[PDB]
RNA sequence: GAGCCGGUAGCGGGCGUGGAUCCCUGGAUGUCCGAAUGGGGGAACCCGGCCGGCGGGAACGCCGGUCACCGCGCGCGCGGGGGGAACCUGGGGAACUGAAACAUCUCAGUACCCAGAGGAGAGGAAAGAGAAAUCGACUCCCUGAGUAGCGGCGAGCGAAAGGGGACCAGCCUAAACCGUCCGGCUUGUCCGGGCGGGGUCGUGGGGCCCUCGGACCGAAUCCCCAGCCUAGCC
RNA sequence: CCCCGUGGUUCGUGGAGCCAUGGGGGAAUCUGGGCGGACCACCGCCUAAGGCUAAGUACUCCGGGUGACCGAUAGCGCACC
RNA sequence: GGAGGCGUAGGGAAACCGAGUCCGAACAGGGCGUCUAGUCCGCGGCCGUGGACCCGAAACCGGGCGAGCUAGCCCUGGCCAGGGUGAAGCUGGGGUGAGACCCAGUGGAGGCCCGAACCGGUGGGGGAUGCAAACCCCUCGGAUGAGCUGGGGCUAGGAG
RNA sequence: GGCGGGACCUAAGGUGAAGCCGAAAGGCGUAGCCGAAGGGCAGCCGGUUAAUAUUCCGGCCCUUCCCGCAGGUGCGAUGG
RNA sequence: CAGGCUCUGGCGACUGUUUACCAAAAACACAGCUCUCUGCGAACUCGUAAGAGGAGGUAUAGGGAGCGACGCUUGCCCGG
RNA sequence: UGGCUCUUGGUCGCGCCUGCGUAGGAUAGGUGGGAGCCUGUGAACCCCCGCCUCCGGGUGGGGGGGAGGCGCCGGUGAAAUACCACCCUGGCGCGGCUGGGGGCCUAACCCUCGGAUGGGGGGACAGCGCUUGGCGGGCAGUUUGACUGGGGCGGUCGCC
RNA sequence: CUGACUGCGAGGCCUGCAAGCCGAGCAGGGGCGAAAGCCGGGCCUAGUGAACCGGUGGUCCCGUGUGGAAGGGCCAUCGA
């Protein structure tokens, strides 16, 4: 429940509407909106440890966007990294985005 | 999802293959282990790369043995040794073979890669296989005479 | 340009045609708190580190400099912090009320909260409009028009095209290819990362390869000046 | 791009496209792709997934100009420490 | 400044036709129309929309403000005159095969007794523009406990 | 300097390097820090003023830090 | 300054607690009885979450509900 | 969000086998191609074993013998026969790709371990994202008519 | 035998509105009667429900760049 460090997708804002009754195309009188609420719709957020110049390096990332991650490590085999702390290296990451 | 081995696996491809396999399988099995790496445009073009390279290798040791192939079996290395009757008193081997196709003709040749069990103790005409690369045998007449 | 030491007279003393008081501009000084930032703290108080000075000065004390955290850039530089009457954008976002009850609907994306920006902000150079064989970024006023439509087709809600006006402006990148620096090891026509060149389009444009041809524009950036504002004068 | 849940637009599921996107699947580079209100063919318009851009517009803490505005129970809550 | 608005044509759901048009097979009959207005500004009456003649709710909602009163908890301290009853145990004795147990002494237990401080507030009287927006007198409950109390702390609005 | 408080210590709690969570604001959080009427720490009697005193004065005690002297010892800590 | 006493019923076992400011009780609480949930990252409660309480506990324990010292007991109906 | 294996289910890719009327040599899948194929890639025929049995057989085999036998012809019915394709009926065995299950693995993910590029436990479950139906006074917004010899209760409510 | 008609409807009853009711006659194609004529349900007065939303049949009127389609309109009838 939080943000894509990756996509920076977002909690979105999203209304629960509940209809009741026959559908004018199926030879209905029409759906009547029995209650509308609100309600949050949250990205798929999880988990992803690589291995990045030795040190362990964690992503909250959406699911939506796993590989968009390892395309990183890869876009990562040029740079100098050795001997940062996981932190700078997920600053290095972030700014090949 | 794509791969590009980097072993042989068993029941799954050979080593530099391109196969497909599950995501989680690569993610958190394949790729950890150095097994596979993913089968990106870049890393594509690095095993074509290699690929190509290996070949040219390969071609570049098969063209240098067959010119060295053309250069032998249009002659004949005569080594004159001390000898009585048909028995030699000493005995031509690989390195004399080399010291000989040095000093006369000037070929550097391999005497670790002749083809040649035991030292040659009977006079005659032989013929012995060099083999500088597999498939590409030269065949070299040598005429152990003597005086 | 002849008075003056504020509102404020008095006691007691002074200054000014050698141009004071007063007004405008720049500079100096600016205790302590406050984003408050050496550290703490019950704001305006308390307690230190380091360098330098003072007192007889080592203990004690005063003085001057300096020491928070975060972000970006090869220990050091630059930036950030907080405030601002309304106005602006974005992220969240009610309810009374109305529907002569009430739930969809309304009040309304209003009130309020939060983050951000600036003298404005948003928007902005067509993956547009919509039937015009047509227009040509965006913003704002008038109109279109309470029209087209939306709606327990209830209460109510409410466009855009077009036309008239104000204004007027268009641009820089990514990618192909080319160069260079760096390092990865799976050694190269290799992959990746900086920088430079090249390039910016819809009658599609561009790269590359041939083939012909070799000065006019001009900033939104910088410099100078007119004009203007912050005292006044005839 | 298609499907599922929604928001925006006059559009409250409506024949519901257009803009946007939380989830699932997921392309191509001009013979490419989006739109013209389901959809299909034809005919047009346009060129997405990178960024910037004055001026015309909004406000009045402040300075000034002007009132068929107030005149001390009025006018700002306060003409006055 | 003529963009635009109203009027010059209506009838029809519309296609469309047009001084007519619509329903209809109808040249039948009828509906609505045609035999001409209008429009702009000023003023006044009433209406729609806004708070709409003025004052008045009980309430609903958003953001903050409060546990220095009070409720509970946490941390740390403090207070409870004096008297009374006399559990277990211990010691000696009696008892028995050994015991249980009985008696005396010692002992000092308890949401034990009486009763000030302290915490309360039973009944009555006073007070009622009170001394006091909860007081005064008399009487009464608890008073080593689930006791009282100082200081430092935490929990709040559909929440504590 | 000796009474109370600070230049000492911790308690609930408060804050909060690390770290975790949340549309924003913010919410948690070991260490450390802050936090007292708890722990720790060296003054008792009398005189004096219109008004202050364990504070000025008198008599008799005491603590801390700095320097020096002598003696003594493996000295030395936010760690045990 | 300092108990009037006795006999006999109802309710509550008892000491306690409560409507600050019209009700101190027969109401609440209480030890005790039963049913029920929970195998531990417990159930359960607070929180969007992180994280807490439960508990630095482990079924002789923790949550919920009812009844309410103690004595003697607590029947029949499982169709809704 | 993965690996392996077992097991059934579905579909394709092959090996495939399987198909029973009067009539007709016998048990005729269909539409064709079709007037000849087959044997040292050892024949008419003899026995032993699997397989389906419409109780007649069909067919895979093995050994002996070791070179003959069936079509077109005609009988014959709707269709008539060797041999070569394509495709149905249903079955089986390998496989593709999956839908369920059972079992195992570790590496996602979760917990834990003075030791943490690790060890141990759980384990592709749990958690969590989106979606589907359901339970849901724990909570939220509201509804709960008028007449009436006061209201309630009763009675009444439109039409003749 | 199907007039329990189709296209209309002069003129009135009743009446706040909206409704409810009676209706000669003209035309279309009919039924019965030799004919004059009668027939737009029932001796009469109750046997009922406005819109909105939707269903079915017909119509072929609109079709969001064009041709179609989707969806609607119009006529008839249904769901109180
Ligand atoms: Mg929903
Ligand atoms: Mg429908
Ligand atoms: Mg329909
Ligand atoms: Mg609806
Ligand atoms: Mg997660
Ligand atoms: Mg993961
Ligand atoms: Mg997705
Ligand atoms: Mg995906
Ligand atoms: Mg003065
Ligand atoms: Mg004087
Ligand atoms: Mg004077
Ligand atoms: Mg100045
Ligand atoms: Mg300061
Ligand atoms: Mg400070
Ligand atoms: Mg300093
Ligand atoms: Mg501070
Ligand atoms: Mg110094
Ligand atoms: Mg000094
Ligand atoms: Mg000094
Ligand atoms: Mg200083
Ligand atoms: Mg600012
Ligand atoms: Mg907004
Ligand atoms: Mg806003
Ligand atoms: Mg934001
Ligand atoms: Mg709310
Ligand atoms: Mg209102
Ligand atoms: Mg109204
Ligand atoms: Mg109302
Ligand atoms: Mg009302
Ligand atoms: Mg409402
Ligand atoms: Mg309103
Ligand atoms: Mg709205
Ligand atoms: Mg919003
Ligand atoms: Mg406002
Ligand atoms: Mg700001
Ligand atoms: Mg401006
Ligand atoms: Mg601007
Ligand atoms: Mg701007
Ligand atoms: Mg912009
Ligand atoms: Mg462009
Ligand atoms: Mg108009
Ligand atoms: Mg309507
Ligand atoms: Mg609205
Ligand atoms: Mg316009
Ligand atoms: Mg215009
Ligand atoms: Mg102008
Ligand atoms: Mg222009
Ligand atoms: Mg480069
Ligand atoms: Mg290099
Ligand atoms: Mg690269
Ligand atoms: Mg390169
Ligand atoms: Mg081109
Ligand atoms: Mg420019
Ligand atoms: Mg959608
Ligand atoms: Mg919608
Ligand atoms: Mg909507
Ligand atoms: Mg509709
Ligand atoms: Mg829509
Ligand atoms: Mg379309
Ligand atoms: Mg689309
Ligand atoms: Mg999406
Ligand atoms: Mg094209
Ligand atoms: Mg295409
Ligand atoms: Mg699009
Ligand atoms: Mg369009
Ligand atoms: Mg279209
Ligand atoms: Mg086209
Ligand atoms: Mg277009
Ligand atoms: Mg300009
Ligand atoms: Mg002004
Ligand atoms: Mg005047
Ligand atoms: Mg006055
Ligand atoms: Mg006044
Ligand atoms: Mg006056
Ligand atoms: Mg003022
Ligand atoms: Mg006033
Ligand atoms: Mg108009
Ligand atoms: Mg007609
Ligand atoms: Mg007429
Ligand atoms: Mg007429
Ligand atoms: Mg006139
Ligand atoms: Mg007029
Ligand atoms: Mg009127
Ligand atoms: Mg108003
Ligand atoms: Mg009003
Ligand atoms: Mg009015
Ligand atoms: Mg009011
Ligand atoms: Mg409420
Ligand atoms: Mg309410
Ligand atoms: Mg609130
Ligand atoms: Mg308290
Ligand atoms: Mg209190
Ligand atoms: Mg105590
Ligand atoms: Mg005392
Ligand atoms: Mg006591
Ligand atoms: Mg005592
Ligand atoms: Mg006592
Ligand atoms: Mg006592
Ligand atoms: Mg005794
Ligand atoms: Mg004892
Ligand atoms: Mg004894
Ligand atoms: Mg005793
Ligand atoms: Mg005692
Ligand atoms: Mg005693
Ligand atoms: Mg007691
Ligand atoms: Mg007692
Ligand atoms: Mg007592
Ligand atoms: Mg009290
Ligand atoms: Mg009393
Ligand atoms: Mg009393
Ligand atoms: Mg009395
Ligand atoms: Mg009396
Ligand atoms: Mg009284
Ligand atoms: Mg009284
Ligand atoms: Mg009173
Ligand atoms: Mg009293
Ligand atoms: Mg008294
Ligand atoms: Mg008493
Ligand atoms: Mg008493
Ligand atoms: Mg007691
Ligand atoms: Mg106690
Ligand atoms: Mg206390
Ligand atoms: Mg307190
Ligand atoms: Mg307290
Ligand atoms: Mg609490
Ligand atoms: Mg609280
Ligand atoms: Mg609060
Ligand atoms: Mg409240
Ligand atoms: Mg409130
Ligand atoms: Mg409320
Ligand atoms: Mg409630
Ligand atoms: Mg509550
Ligand atoms: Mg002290
Ligand atoms: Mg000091
Ligand atoms: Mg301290
Ligand atoms: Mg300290
Ligand atoms: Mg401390
Ligand atoms: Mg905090
Ligand atoms: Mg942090
Ligand atoms: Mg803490
Ligand atoms: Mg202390
Ligand atoms: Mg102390
Ligand atoms: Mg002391
Ligand atoms: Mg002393
Ligand atoms: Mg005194
Ligand atoms: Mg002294
Ligand atoms: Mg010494
Ligand atoms: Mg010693
Ligand atoms: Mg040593
Ligand atoms: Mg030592
Ligand atoms: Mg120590
Ligand atoms: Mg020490
Ligand atoms: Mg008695
Ligand atoms: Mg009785
Ligand atoms: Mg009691
Ligand atoms: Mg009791
Ligand atoms: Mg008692
Ligand atoms: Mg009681
Ligand atoms: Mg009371
Ligand atoms: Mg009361
Ligand atoms: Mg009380
Ligand atoms: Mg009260
Ligand atoms: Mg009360
Ligand atoms: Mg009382
Ligand atoms: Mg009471
Ligand atoms: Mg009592
Ligand atoms: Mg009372
Ligand atoms: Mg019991
Ligand atoms: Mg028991
Ligand atoms: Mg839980
Ligand atoms: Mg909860
Ligand atoms: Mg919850
Ligand atoms: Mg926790
Ligand atoms: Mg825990
Ligand atoms: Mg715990
Ligand atoms: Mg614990
Ligand atoms: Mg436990
Ligand atoms: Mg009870
Ligand atoms: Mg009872
Ligand atoms: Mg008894
Ligand atoms: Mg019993
Ligand atoms: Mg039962
Ligand atoms: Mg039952
Ligand atoms: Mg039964
Ligand atoms: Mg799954
Ligand atoms: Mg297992
Ligand atoms: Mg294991
Ligand atoms: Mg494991
Ligand atoms: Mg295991
Ligand atoms: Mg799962
Ligand atoms: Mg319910
Ligand atoms: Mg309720
Ligand atoms: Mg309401
Ligand atoms: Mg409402
Ligand atoms: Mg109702
Ligand atoms: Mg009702
Ligand atoms: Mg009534
Ligand atoms: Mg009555
Ligand atoms: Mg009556
Ligand atoms: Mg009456
Ligand atoms: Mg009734
Ligand atoms: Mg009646
Ligand atoms: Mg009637
Ligand atoms: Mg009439
Ligand atoms: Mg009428
Ligand atoms: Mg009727
Ligand atoms: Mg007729
Ligand atoms: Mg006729
Ligand atoms: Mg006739
Ligand atoms: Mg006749
Ligand atoms: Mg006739
Ligand atoms: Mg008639
Ligand atoms: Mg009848
Ligand atoms: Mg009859
Ligand atoms: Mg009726
Ligand atoms: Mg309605
Ligand atoms: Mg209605
Ligand atoms: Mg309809
Ligand atoms: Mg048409
Ligand atoms: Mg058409
Ligand atoms: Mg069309
Ligand atoms: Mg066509
Ligand atoms: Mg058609
Ligand atoms: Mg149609
Ligand atoms: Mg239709
Ligand atoms: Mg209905």
């Amino acid at each position: 429940s939080k943000v894509c460090e990756i996509s920076g997708k977002r909690p979105i804002v999203a209304n629960s509407i509940q209809r009741r009754g026959k559908a004018k195309r199926e030879g209905g009188v029409g759906k009547k909106t029995t209650g509308i609420s609100k309600r949050r719709q949250y990205p798929n957020l999880q988990k992803v440890r690589v291995r990045v110049a030795g040190q362990e390096i964690t992503f909250r990332v959406a699911a939506s966007h796993i590989p968009k991650v390892y395309e990183l490590v890869e876009r990562a085999k040029g740079l100098r990294l050795e001997g940062l702390s996981p932190k700078e290296i997920k600053k290095e990451l972030l700014k090949l985005l | 999802m794509k791969v590009i081995l980097l072993e042989p696996l068993e029941n799954l491809g050979d080593v530099g293959q391109v196969v497909d396999v599950k995501p989680g399988y690569a993610r958190n099995y394949l790729l950890p282990r150095g097994l596979a790496v993913l089968a990106t445009e870049s890393n594509l073009k690095a095993l074509e790369a290699r690929i190509r390279a290996q070949a040219k290798r390969l071609a570049e040791r098969k063209a240098e043995a067959e010119r060295l192939k053309e250069i032998l079996e249009n002659l004949t290395l005569t080594i004159p040794v001390r000898a009585g009757e048909t028995k030699i008193y000493g005995s031509v081997t690989a390195k004399d073979i080399a010291e000989a196709l040095s000093r006369q003709h000037g070929i550097t040749i391999d005497p670790k890669r002749l083809a040649l069990e035991k030292p040659i103790k009977e006079l005659g005409e032989y013929v012995l296989t060099y083999k500088p690369h597999p498939e590409v045998p030269i065949q070299l007449k040598v005429s152990v005479v003597a005086q």
